[PDB]
């Protein structure tokens, strides 16, 4: 099924606009992947107290 | 056996590999959270069954 | 097996190629985008919770 979709000669309106959303998510993951660390370092500080 | 790759297919693979890496990052960040939560429920459990 | 049969024969029309500019995502590509959206919102809530 993955090979039967690879031979398509042009990008659609939906392939190009999913690509906009997928280009936005990494910087939200950069904030969430600091928020997890801030909550871990909160737990580390509370547990040691 | 008989095709030349096109610029759309290059740009499609670069889009699906961005979704793969985002999915494989999110499913880690969801387990990082699950381990943090399991270590939050298990700290509350006193491991002596002699207590009345 | 039968999705793979139909898509193999669909890819052999010359008219179909002309409509691909206006195709939505395939249901697997959008199901992965909906899972990425679901996981992003979950990882965002469980950070606050």
């Amino acid at each position: 099924l993955h090979s039967f979709h690879s031979e398509l000669p042009v990008l659609s309106d939906s392939e190009r606009d999913m690509k906009k959303e997928l280009q936005l998510i990494p910087d939200q993951l950069r904030h969430l992947g600091n928020a997890i660390k801030q909550v871990t370092m909160k737990k580390d500080y509370q547990q040691q107290k | 056996g008989t095709i030349y790759l096109q610029h759309a297919d290059e740009e499609r693979e670069k889009t699906y590999k961005l979704a793969e890496n985002i999915d494989a990052q999110l499913k880690r960040m969801a387990q990082d959270l699950k381990d943090i939560i399991e270590h939050l429920n298990t700290s509350g459990a006193p491991a002596d069954t002699s207590d009345p | 097996v039968e999705e793979a049969r139909e898509q193999n024969e669909r890819n052999r029309d010359s008219g179909y190629l002309h409509l691909l500019y206006k195709r939505p995502l395939d249901p697997k590509s959008e199901a992965q985008l909906q899972e990425i959206r679901r996981l992003h919102q979950y990882v965002k809530f469980a950070v606050q919770d």
